[PDB]
């Protein structure tokens, strides 16, 4: 829990006194520059150590190392002497000098895992509990299995873990993209550097889009060779033996084509195709890529060192609520308290109960056995107790797994530190909340006693259950219209009974599993056992419909096993990276640290470091948060051991962001609340200091590691008005082919704002674009990249040449927007630039409508010169405003429709009833109805995110808004009517031409 | 009268937000400071250990000088012990002052919990008090 250079001081002085404690037993106050390296300090100290007493009995400086107290309070031994004083994150400025005993300099130099990770590794060592310790150890078995895979075939397997192919999955082109080619083939410029001047020789090529890079190389070979005259048989030998001695790189960024994919299938190219720009690749020596990718180098660490069945028990479940510790409200203003309990499986099984309203608020005691009406053998595996200490309101809540990670039923006494209730939760008990004791010990602590039986009770294993499963063992055909249905729709008791009734019949419509599973009395025993038998050998289903089964409503290990088995069979490295945001937040619902999902994700992170990169950052994002701080800690550690050398590069960037975080913390809080002028000479002068130039120059971009952030431009770096104090930063692209793709890497860094909503919305946006694309609509969105690196810290990708509509429209005239875009796209390029606007607009319109993006405006929307518009700064998300009022309230109509319709119908005086408007209006209909048929994918993606403390997604009724935006009970036409009626609806976010809302006259 | 309960609703509601923002903002400074308390304890622990190394390695030298009547050199050795224990006094004065801010936060935090719970149920009523008036006429706002 900390920030900057020293405890309480955000930024060290240009020089500080640092107390050096020598081993001769004496204190040597030393004058230091904040920049100074530890190697240079030691050296300077040791000259000054001669002028103090006992100077002879000290040894040579190289027989010594420094130690101090870090800002997270622990003895850090500074073995790496590169480091600088400011970067040391010291508590107080003082240094102890010791002999560097306690060896493995190498292993003790993985207190960088503890820095990059967010929690120091020492803390995991000093942890009780077996599960945590069991996890750290056994998870290393997943890590070997990774390193071994990525090292068999050592040259190529390596350059495939770093730099995996960016392939779009399914070679098959949509035929509307294919026609943009020309005779089913595409032009391609292949560049090559040569010995002297870095002479960039180009070689252009027409080639079949579907051919593999191997072949593109060969076509290159022909062009260069066959200028000189030679046989057909010669060329064919020259290819044979040198075809594969080269590789292809995209010009501008570290993204290679190292795989036998159709050249169109690579994202770079297919992007070039539909976008209508010409791909520029670089031909590189295969040997020179391989030579500069190091050793894998994984070594393991220090941490490598009379029961019953459940079904024997013949009694109801009972639980003694013993007594609390304390609770914070005043006796007078309301004084009745009772602990409300209830056992759960996600949604309630046993008909739950309260406890006696005895309200000694002074000393909350009860000592009453609560007797629930469930038989102990009927209890499913995922059974868990939920509770809260309520008032005559919730107050403080908590949850408990009724079984250990070992499968043991809990017994006897135990305490449970309770959590506080979230902001917008009123509902007494909390079952979708995290399961365990509050790590915060300074909180309400409620005590329990479960029963102890003769000996330690254990849940049965598969084989024994299958014995019991066997022991127990048309217009009906068209109630598969049950599985053609949104997953938060609910199903009546007949529908549950019907589904269950015909379960054997069900296996041939595999889609219905989430509804069949939802129709099982989990409080059964016999039913669950028959089910466990079906799900064992259930036929696999599509990645998307299976990852529903990994959300919070399917908490059974058997169920989830089947979800993960689906995932590892299907679900490409493409679509895995796509949905990675969602799968990391869905771990939150898994009872025990070591589960098949955590395994699958970790292997993939260590198989493909593009996944690894985001898998890391997505986990570090939630590391301030104590709910998952433990779980994500131990997982993130295990990524950091097995990742090879990317830990050098993750470190480089986590140190970079930390410098920004702490710099902007000065501009916010500290005596830096005044003019742009004062803050810009401060910031720009601070950025010139060495510690700073090194932290933020020469590293990779967290938004995308492909682009290298080179030198700071610095003269381009600036600050926004907003009292968040966001930074606009400009780096060079230090590539030799800089000038071909991006020579400006510009990024928005940001404190204060929870970027997480933007991060999700921009994901949804992309998926909609894919649905529309593959459906043959060409509505072009701009899902610019944006990563949350932490607690209201983020990064946002800057689109070049964009402007906000405000800037562009500043008497005022509605035509103004159009009569500018005309000016930027003169004459011949005009009809094309308006097409872009009209399609762009249509998409963003239908998109923001569906998701209900928060009240939008003038600087929310942007337009590029070429005419593509795009929305930014989504923040408050799907309705949500409804919480502030608590009613279907009237809101500002989208006033910009005027400006936009003029650009849509070209300078038309009248534009509401045009040939042009019909064409746009159509597009919006097409795109809206298109998403409807893919509706469920969206409902699932949002419900996986329930875990995250996003304020807009803290319940299911929140998601239910997307049912209202789509057609819920409505059929295509009815739904097209709802849409249009809500679009032409003034004072409901829409538009008419009254041109006198506000006053009415 | 909705105009009547909208005045109660917005006052209780928007005070809960000033109240809930002081809750989690204080809560951070609580654990923040407490882990600074921890760092103090390792610093006072290391400064005591340095202090114990003077009194070790000093014994034979300090006597040797007393014998030779050096004084001028004895006074340099003690001058350094004088700094040493003086700076550990400051660490402790600094620890104690942070120790109270922590206790003070302990008090004022619990009071934000107290009154935060006090606001909850009385806001729960005011909201569905407003249901009574669902009886065009959207203007009593
Ligand atoms: C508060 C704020 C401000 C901006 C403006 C356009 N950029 C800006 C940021 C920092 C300092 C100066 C300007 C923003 O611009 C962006 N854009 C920048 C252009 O490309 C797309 C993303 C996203 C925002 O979320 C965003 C948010
Ligand atoms: C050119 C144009 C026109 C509309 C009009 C108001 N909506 C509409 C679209 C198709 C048929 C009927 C109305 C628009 O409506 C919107 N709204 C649609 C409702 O949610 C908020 C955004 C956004 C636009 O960018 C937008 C742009």
């Amino acid at each position: 829990p900390s920030s900057g250079e020293l405890w309480g001081i955000h930024l060290m002085p240009p020089r500080i006194l640092v107390e050096c404690l020598l081993p001769n037993g004496m204190i040597v106050t030393l004058e230091c520059l904040r920049e100074a390296t530890l190697v240079t300090i030691k050296h300077e100290l040791f000259r000054e150590a001669r002028k103090y007493p006992l100077h002879q009995l000290l040894q040579d400086e190289t027989s010594y190392i420094f130690v101090s107290v870090t800002q997270e309070a622990e003895r850090e031994e500074f073995f790496d002497e590169t480091r600088r004083l400011c970067d040391l994150r010291l508590f107080q400025p003082f240094l102890k000098v010791i002999e560097p005993v306690g060896n493995r300099e190498e292993k003790i130099l993985n207190r960088e895992i503890g820095f990059v990770i967010g929690m120091p590794v020492c803390e995991f060592d000093m942890v009780k509990d077996p599960e945590v310790q069991d996890f750290r150890r056994n998870i290393l078995n997943v890590c070997k299995e990774a390193v071994d895979l990525r090292d068999l075939n050592s040259p190529h397997s390596r350059a495939m873990y770093v730099y995996p192919p960016n392939v779009e999955s399914s070679p098959e082109l949509p035929k509307h993209i294919y026609n943009k080619l020309d005779k089913g083939q595409i032009i391609v410029v292949i560049w090559v550097i040569v010995s002297p001047n870095n002479d960039k020789q180009k070689y252009t090529l027409k080639i079949n889009h579907d051919c593999v890079p191997e072949q593109v190389i060969a076509e290159a070979i022909r062009k260069k060779t066959r200028s000189m005259l030679l046989s057909s048989e010669q060329l064919k030998l020259c290819v044979l033996e040198y075809q594969g001695k080269y590789i292809l790189k995209v010009c501008g960024c570290d993204e290679y084509f190292l795989e036998k994919y159709p050249l169109s299938q690579y994202k770079y190219i297919r992007s070039c195709i539909m976008l209508g720009r010409m791909p520029n690749l670089m031909l590189m020596a295969k040997e020179s890529l391989y030579s500069q990718l190091p050793i894998d180098s994984f070594t393991m660490p220090s941490y490598s060192r009379s029961t019953k069945s459940l079904w024997v028990i013949n009694s109801a479940l009972r639980i003694k609520i013993l007594c609390a510790t304390y609770v914070n409200v005043n006796i007078r203003d309301i004084d009745k308290i009772y602990v409300r309990t209830g056992i759960y499986h996600g949604g309630e099984p046993l008909c739950d109960n309260v406890n006696t309203q005895r309200v000694p608020c002074s000393n909350p005691r009860w000592n009453e056995w609560l007797n629930y009406d469930i038989y102990i053998p009927d209890l499913p595996r995922a059974a868990r107790l939920c509770l809260s200490i309520c008032s005559v309101c919730p107050l403080a809540w908590g949850n408990i797994n009724l079984f250990d990670y070992t499968d043991t039923l809990v017994s006897g006494k135990m305490a449970l530190n309770l959590w506080p209730v979230p902001h917008g939760l009123e509902d007494l008990l909390n079952p979708i909340g995290v399961t365990g004791s509050n790590p915060n010990k300074e909180t309400p602590c409620l005590e329990l006693e479960f029963d102890w039986f003769s000996s330690v009770v254990k849940f049965p294993d598969m084989s024994v259950i299958e014995e019991h499963a066997n022991w127990s063992v048309n217009d009906k055909e068209q109630l598969r219209a049950l599985c053609t249905r949104d997953p938060l729709s609910e199903i009546t008791e007949q529908e549950k009974d019907f589904l269950w009734s015909h379960r054997h019949y069900c296996v041939t419509i595999p889609e219905i599993l989430p509804k069949l599973l939802l129709s099982v009395k989990w409080n059964s025993r016999d039913e669950v056992a028959q089910m466990y038998c079906l799900v064992k050998d259930w036929p696999p289903i599509k990645p998307e419909q299976a990852m529903e089964l990994l959300d919070c409503n399917y908490p059974d290990p058997m169920v989830r096993s089947f979800a993960v088995r689906c995932l590892e069979k299907y679900l490409t490295d493409d679509k895995l990276s796509q949905y990675l945001i969602q799968l990391v937040q869905v771990l939150k619902y898994e009872q025990y640290l070591d589960n098949l999902l955590v395994r699958f994700l970790l292997k993939k992170a260590l198989t493909n470091q593009r996944i690894g990169h985001f898998f890391f950052w997505h986990l570090k994002s939630e590391m301030h948060n104590k709910t998952v701080s433990q779980r994500f800690g131990l997982l993130l550690e295990s990524y950091c051991r097995a990742c090879g050398m990317y830990l050098k590069h993750l470190n480089r960037q986590v140190e970079a962001m930390e410098k920004l975080i702490n710099l902007t913390d000065i501009l916010k809080q500290e005596k830096k609340d005044e003019t742009q002028k004062v803050q810009m000479k401060f910031l720009v002068e601070q950025m010139r200091q060495p510690d700073f130039m090194d932290a933020l120059q020469g590293f990779l971009s967290p938004l995308n590691p492909a682009h290298q952030l080179g030198n700071l431009r610095l003269e381009e770096c600036r600050i926004m008005s907003s009292a968040k104090r966001p930074l606009w930063l400009n780096w060079e692209n230090p590539d030799i082919m800089s000038e071909l793709l991006f020579q400006n890497n510009e990024i928005i860094f940001k404190n204060g704002d929870d970027l997480r909503q933007d991060m999700l919305t921009l994901q949804i946006i992309r998926i909609m674009e894919n649905i529309w694309q593959n459906q043959g609509l060409d509505l072009r969105m701009l899902p610019y990249g944006c990563l949350s690196i932490g607690d209201c810290v983020g990064l946002i990708e800057v689109v070049r040449n964009s402007h906000t509509i405000m800037q562009i429209q500043c008497q005022f005239n509605s035509h103004t927007l159009h009569q500018w875009l005309k000016d930027k796209n003169k004459g011949e390029i005009y009809d094309a630039a308006i097409d872009l606007f009209t399609r762009s607009c249509a998409g963003y319109c239908v998109a923001t409508f569906i998701l209900g993006i928060g009240d939008r405006h003038n600087s929310n929307i942007m337009v590029k010169d070429d005419g593509q518009l795009f929305h930014i700064d989504f923040g408050h998300f799907l309705d949500h405003k409804k919480k502030k009022f608590g009613y279907k309230r009237e809101r500002v109509p989208f006033v910009l429709t005027q400006d936009f319709l003029i650009v849509i119908s070209k300078g038309a005086q009248e534009y509401t009833k045009t040939r042009e408007f019909e064409r746009f209006q159509e597009m919006c209909y097409k795109a809206y109805l298109a998403i409807r048929q893919h509706a469920n994918l969206f409902i699932n993606l949002f419900s996986m995110m329930l875990g995250s403390g996003m304020p807009e997604l803290q319940s299911f009724d929140d998601i239910a808004y997307i049912r209202k935006t789509l057609a819920l009970d409505k059929t295509e036409q009815e739904a097209l009517e709802y849409f249009t009626k809500q679009m032409n609806d003034a004072h409901h976010g829409g538009w008419t031409t009254k041109m006198d809302w506000i006053f009415h006259t | 009268k909705l105009h009547e309960y909208n005045t109660q609703f917005q006052e209780k509601s928007r005070e809960y937000d000033r109240l809930y923002e002081e809750y989690t903002r204080t809560s951070q400074e609580i654990q923040m400071k407490r882990t600074a308390i921890e760092a103090f304890n390792e610093t006072i622990k290391i400064f005591e250990e340095q202090c114990q190394t003077q009194e070790r390695y000093s014994k034979e030298y300090i006597e040797k000088f007393k014998r030779e009547g050096n004084e001028k050199e004895i006074q340099r050795i003690m001058h350094n012990y004088d700094k040493l224990k003086s700076r550990i006094s400051e660490i402790i004065d600094s620890r104690r002052r942070l120790e109270e801010d922590l206790k003070k936060q302990a008090a004022e935090y619990r009071e934000i919990d107290k009154r935060m719970n006090s606001i909850k149920p009385d806001l729960i009523q005011l909201r569905k008090t407003r249901d009574q008036y669902l009886m065009k006429l959207n203007e009593w706002l």
